[PDB]
């Protein structure tokens, strides 16, 4: 979730740039940490994939779709050395899990507050 | 409301027009905007809808101020006028209206006690998957608005079932449901009420209203008490010959129980005989396959062909069984002297007349028309049934009618036995009726249980003693209709007490019948069977010495089908098992009343089934006896005359064993067809079913004495020595 | 209730007036919009009714941000204050009142057992 | 329910991973719903009937540790309540004979009926 928030902030910063542009990997620094987040997302997706009782239902969830629309395009960008804004905003859907974290850190106790935060 | 809205709209539009076209006075009228009146009307409508295109708007200070005030005032006015808009919308009547008739689409109307359980049972019995293609639409008529669950039940069957709110007693509501073109009207009774007489009177009033609106309509009604149906004879338009029928729940149920007392498993056979069951194929060597080979049979009526005229009943029955593979049970003898009467397996002295109706048991209705298109000249040589074509080439001992055993009336003090007195006498081969009665409980009409067991078709020494175990306060309210029967005794007590059961020698009785009377008090429908199930489990767990109560034959009345599996000690193989496939039902040890709700359906598609069941089960009650009971509200004795003694000769339901009888040499591996033919030819005996030990197909020995029912086995069906045969035995003197 | 509504309306209008006339600080106050206080009052009333002509609107970044926050807060406040509005409307007595006599028009009064059949 | 939760869910109780599932056919009122919401992390409620096998399948009675049956201590006829509880025991044992059952009985002479159940 923290890396998702970081990716959302990076997208917010990058939105000012043109939609299509070319930028060197070695010269740029933000794209490096963007790929650092993206490879962690890919590893997490693979770990959920191997620990799946049914592959179809796991393959038709919103998190998997966000991963599909986030990680293959950044691999294409690093391969072709050209950047496109794309659907990087979909990472914001991770905010739907936010309330659960507020239950993990004992912040929320009442169910009404939990469902309001949700 | 519309006038107020339009006037406010026009006035506001004109005022905006004035302030916009005039301009601000302090600006020397230099900020005026060229804006027509209709453009201001358009602006006001765009504003009040909260759309606000912004193509036209007020530019002056006064115009903007007045627009702000108009927005505030319009919001306040709309908020104030919402309740009147709601009142104009109103509460829509969900089930008001009338039924729309469809050409070529018959409909029936169901009224009376319209609740969740009754409607669910009626739809389960009527709308069945195995039912053939029938174009009948069910229309329910009731004045009480349904609850959510029953509305969902209607929505499940919205393509075939409709509901309309109304009253039968109101002729307008009868006109709404198109009762003048309905096929039939079915009236359901409230089986759980404090006063059955009031419910019967209400049903009779509904019948009277329906017949007053349309005298030619067919009516099938439910009656709670047996003595009330005579009121239906007071209606001049009630024609029993035209299909109007009354189904007495207590009479039919207690007759089924009594006939099962005479021969266990008969209630299961009858219930499976007129009920539509889905076909299930089982190949494993279990008792379910042998049971399902007999479940498939159904009951039909057919007119005998002219080739059978002049032949005796046994000859025609043998020809039907051997050639046409049909079991012909009964005929309808028509004599203008005595109207028409259903004769159950008449003797060889009677001959088939012209155009006589006959009752058959067959797997399918297509194979019933054989008895109508049978000619000896062109079909005798044919062996395969399917190859046959339609080619044509001093002391009173009996009652007044002499059909029931009768005795002098006696006080209840002469039949009450104490526990010590009951233990002193020895009772063997008797019937023990445990009753969960109460002083304030509704009467169940115990006479309908005693009359079949006290029929004149039995000898005096063959009569089974009846011992009623229950509260004496309830039994005193029923003794006025039971004091004319020879052998009836009362033990005041509780059926749940083991001392009372041991006093009446429950281990030696021929049958124990558990009945409940406190069904209306319990609000929850599934808890209405607690006392009966507890009594059954208590009796099955008793111990005896000279050895256990598991072998005691017990018949338990149950309201809910899902409780029937509670009578089997073995764990449920599947909690979703259907009622007819459960072990207690297949063995005849449980009687679910819901089968009666099926009988009405079997009555709708064939009116002779109810008459045949009444003349087979109730002991042979006649309309003359009905009229006498209506006149006197009791049974009147009479001296014996040759006419009444000739009226004594009938046929009775019995079970016979093949261990040591005349057919013992055939029960060891012989076929059922030879047994049937020999019984029909020699003793004029009609075999129509096998009561077979459950653990008989198993090679290993077993101690289980439970038996299941096989209805009308084929000719090549094998026989084992440990079998019982259902039969209709003639009276012998 | 009316005092709360009017005070909130006036305060929001004045705050919008300040942020619009002052201009954005990071733009060196060059995007200021000449907008009188009463025009801001008009804008707030048009916004709160969900009409939105668009003849007047906030052009600065701060103005648009504060308009978004005011829309959210106003929707939340209205949703919270609906039950008190319902209580003010109340349950109208349908059959309360008095009979209005008409000259030359006799009337009789029926009382006792007043049911449907009677 | 309040007494049962006070006795069962106690602070001094050692770490126990048992979740309580209530099964009743009567819809709860506001106070009892609030009582459930107070313990939503450990207590669940489902509307259904013990006598209906489908409702028993809903609450996964085939994998439950035990079934606890409470009696109506304030009733006109204790015998009817005892018979209803015995019927509930019979239904539960018919669905799953191997489950452990702890029941409440009002009258002492009625518990002998529990010896009539083979399971
Ligand atoms: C750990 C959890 C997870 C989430 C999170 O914390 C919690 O992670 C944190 C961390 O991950 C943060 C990020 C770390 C990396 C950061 C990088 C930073 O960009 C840098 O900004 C610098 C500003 O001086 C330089 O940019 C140059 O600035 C010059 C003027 O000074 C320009 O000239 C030149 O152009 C720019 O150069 C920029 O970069 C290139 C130079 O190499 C190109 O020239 C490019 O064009 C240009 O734009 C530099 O060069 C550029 O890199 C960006 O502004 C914010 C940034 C992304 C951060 C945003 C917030 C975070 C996500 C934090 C976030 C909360
Ligand atoms: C979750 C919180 C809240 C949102 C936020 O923090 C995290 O997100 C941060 C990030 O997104 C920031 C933006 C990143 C991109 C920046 C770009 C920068 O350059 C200007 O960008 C314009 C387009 O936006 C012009 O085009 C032109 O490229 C240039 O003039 C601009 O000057 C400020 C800028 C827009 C930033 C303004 C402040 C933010 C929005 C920050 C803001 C507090
Ligand atoms: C930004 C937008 C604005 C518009 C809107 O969305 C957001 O605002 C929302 C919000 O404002 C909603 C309203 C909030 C207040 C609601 C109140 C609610 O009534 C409640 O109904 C309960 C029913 O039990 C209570 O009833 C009590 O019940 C007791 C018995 O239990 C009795 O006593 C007596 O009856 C009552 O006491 C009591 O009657 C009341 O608590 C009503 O049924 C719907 C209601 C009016 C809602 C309708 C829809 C809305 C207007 C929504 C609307 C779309
Ligand atoms: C156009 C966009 C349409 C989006 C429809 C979203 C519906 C998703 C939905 O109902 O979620 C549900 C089903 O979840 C699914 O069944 C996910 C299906 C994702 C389809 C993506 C299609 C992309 C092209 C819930 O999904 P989850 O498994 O609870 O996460
Ligand atoms: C941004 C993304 C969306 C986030 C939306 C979160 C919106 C915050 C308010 C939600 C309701 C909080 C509340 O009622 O107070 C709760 C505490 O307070 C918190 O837990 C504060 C969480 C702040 C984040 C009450 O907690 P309790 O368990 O009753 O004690
Ligand atoms: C039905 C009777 C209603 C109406 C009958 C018709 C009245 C208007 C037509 C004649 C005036 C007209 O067109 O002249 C000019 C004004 O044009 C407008 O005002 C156009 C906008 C009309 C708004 C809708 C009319 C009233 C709405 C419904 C009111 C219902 C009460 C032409 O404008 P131009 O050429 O664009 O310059
Ligand atoms: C009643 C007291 C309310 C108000 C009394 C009047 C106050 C405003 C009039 C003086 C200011 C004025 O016109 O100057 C300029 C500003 O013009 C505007 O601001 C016009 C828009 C007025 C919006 C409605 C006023 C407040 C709404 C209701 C507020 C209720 C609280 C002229 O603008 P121009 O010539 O278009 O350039
Ligand atoms: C452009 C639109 C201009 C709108 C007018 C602007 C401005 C005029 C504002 C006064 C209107 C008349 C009030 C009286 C009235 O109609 O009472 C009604 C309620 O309605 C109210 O009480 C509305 C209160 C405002 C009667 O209430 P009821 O529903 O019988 O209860
Ligand atoms: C332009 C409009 C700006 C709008 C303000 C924007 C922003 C300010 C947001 C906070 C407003 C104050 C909250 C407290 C409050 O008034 O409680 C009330 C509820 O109202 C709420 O709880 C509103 C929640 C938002 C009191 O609740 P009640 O009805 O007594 O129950
Ligand atoms: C209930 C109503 C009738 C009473 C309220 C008075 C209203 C209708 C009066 C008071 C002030 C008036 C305005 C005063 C000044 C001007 C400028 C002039 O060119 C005529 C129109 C116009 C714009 C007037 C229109 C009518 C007006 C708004
Ligand atoms: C509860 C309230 C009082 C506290 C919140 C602080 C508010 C009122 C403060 C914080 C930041 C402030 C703004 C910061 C910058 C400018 C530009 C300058 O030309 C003055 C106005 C304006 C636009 C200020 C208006 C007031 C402001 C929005
Ligand atoms: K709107
Ligand atoms: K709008
Ligand atoms: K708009
Ligand atoms: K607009
Ligand atoms: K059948």
């Amino acid at each position: 979730f923290a890396l998702s928030i970081g990716a959302l902030v990076i997208y917010f910063i990058d939105s000012s740039n043109p939609i299509e542009s070319c930028q060197n990997f070695y010269k740029d620094f933000t794209l490096q940490i963007d790929m650092a987040f993206n490879v962690f997302f890919l590893l997490y997706f693979g770990l959920r994939f191997i620990a799946a009782n049914d592959k179809l239902w796991f393959w038709l969830e919103v998190n998997s779709v966000v991963d599909f629309f986030t990680v293959p395009p950044v691999f294409v960008s690093v391969y072709l050395n050209r950047s496109w804004l794309g659907l990087r905003f979909l990472r914001a859907l991770r905010l739907i899990q936010f309330s659960e974290i507020l239950q993990f850190l004992n912040i929320l106790k009442t169910s009404n507050s939990i469902k309001l935060v949700n | 409301l519309l006038s107020i809205f339009i006037s406010t709209w026009l006035t506001a539009a004109g005022f905006i027009h004035l302030v916009e076209n005039s301009g601000d006075p302090w600006e020397n009228f230099q900020n005026n905007q060229a804006l027509t009146y209709w453009e201001c009307v358009y602006l006001l409508m765009v504003t009040m809808s909260t759309v606000g295109y912004g193509d036209v708007y007020a530019k002056t200070t006064l115009g903007r101020l007045f627009m702000v005030f108009f927005i505030l005032g319009g919001l306040a006015m709309f908020a104030s006028y919402v309740p009147e808009i709601i009142e104009l919308i109103g509460n829509r009547k969900k089930y008001g209206g009338s039924y729309s008739a469809v050409s070529g689409r018959k409909h029936i109307v169901v009224c009376g006690h319209i609740t969740l359980e009754s409607v669910s049972n009626f739809l389960k019995a009527f709308l069945h998957k195995a039912r053939d293609d029938v174009n009948v639409e069910i229309v329910f008529l009731h004045n009480i608005s349904p609850n959510l669950e029953l509305e969902a039940l209607f929505k499940r069957h919205f393509t075939q079932v409709e509901f309309y709110q109304g009253s039968v007693l109101n002729p307008h509501d009868l006109a709404r449901v198109k009762i003048e073109s309905a096929d039939a009207c079915l009236i359901l009774a409230n089986k759980y009420c404090a006063d059955p007489d009031a419910e019967d009177a209400s049903n009779i009033m509904r019948v009277i209203s329906i017949k007053n609106y349309h005298p030619k309509i067919r009516i099938i009604t439910q009656m709670l008490q047996y003595h009330n149906k005579a009121h239906l004879l007071n209606i001049p338009s009630w024609n029993w010959k035209e299909g109007d029928d009354a189904i007495c729940l207590a009479e039919l149920k207690l007759g089924f129980i009594a006939q099962s007392c005479l021969a266990q498993g008969l209630s299961t056979m009858l219930a499976n005989l007129f009920s539509m069951r889905s076909f299930i194929k089982i190949e494993e060597d279990t008792w379910q396959k042998y049971y399902l080979e007999g479940v498939s049979n159904e009951m039909y009526t057919e007119y005998l062909s002219s080739a059978f005229v002049g032949l005796s009943f046994p000859t025609v029955c043998e020809l039907c069984f051997v050639k046409l593979k049909l079991l012909m049970i009964a005929i309808e003898y028509k004599s203008a002297n005595r109207e028409s009467r259903i004769l159950i397996n008449p003797g060889n002295h009677l001959k088939i007349q012209e155009g006589t109706l006959g009752f058959f048991i067959a797997s399918d209705a297509k194979e019933v028309k054989r008895a109508f298109f049978y000619c000896k000249a062109c079909h005798d040589d044919i062996t395969d049934p399917k190859r046959i074509k339609k080619c044509g080439c001093n002391v009173k001992k009996y009652d007044s009618t002499g059909m029931f055993h009768w005795c002098a009336p006696k006080e209840i003090e002469k039949v009450i036995l104490t526990r010590s007195e009951a233990a002193m006498t020895v009772l063997s081969g008797h019937v023990v009726v445990c009753i969960f009665g109460d002083v304030s409980s509704a009467l169940i009409g115990l006479r309908n249980l005693v009359m079949p067991l006290r029929a004149s078709n039995f000898h005096y020494h063959e009569l089974k003693h009846i011992v009623f175990v229950g509260s004496i306060e309830y039994l005193k309210r029923e003794w006025e209709t039971l004091h004319n029967f020879p052998k009836v005794s009362i033990l005041p007590g509780t059926p749940l007490s083991r001392a009372d059961l041991r006093a009446v020698n429950i281990n030696l009785c021929d049958m124990c019948v558990i009945l409940s009377a406190n069904q209306n008090n319990i609000d929850d429908t599934s808890l209405q069977d607690k006392e009966c199930i507890l009594a059954s489990l208590n009796i099955k767990s008793m111990q005896f010495d000279d050895t256990t109560g598991v072998n005691i034959p017990i018949i338990t009345e149950l309201v809910n089908d899902t409780n029937v599996q509670f009578l089997d000690q073995a764990a449920a193989a599947d909690p979703d098992t259907e009622l007819y496939l459960t072990q207690p039902f297949a063995c005849g040890t449980a009687f679910a009343v819901s089968v009666l709700d099926s009988l009405m359906s079997a009555t709708y598609f064939n009116d002779n089934i109810l008459t045949l069941i009444r003349t087979l089960v109730t002991g042979g009650a006649t309309p003359e006896l009905e009229a006498l009971i209506a006149e006197e509200n009791a049974l009147r004795g009479g001296y014996s005359t040759p006419q009444t003694l000739a009226n004594r000769d009938r046929c009775r339901v019995a079970q016979l064993a093949l261990l040591d009888g005349p057919f013992a040499d055939l029960g060891d591996g012989g076929c059922y067809g030879d047994l049937f033919c020999k019984a029909l030819k020699t003793y004029n005996m009609l075999c129509f079913g096998i009561y077979r030990l459950r653990d008989a197909h198993l090679s290993t020995p077993s101690q289980c004495t439970k038996r299941y029912v096989i209805t009308n086995p084929p000719y090549e069906f094998e026989l084992v020595p440990t079998d019982l045969i259902f039969c209709l035995m003639q009276f012998d003197s």
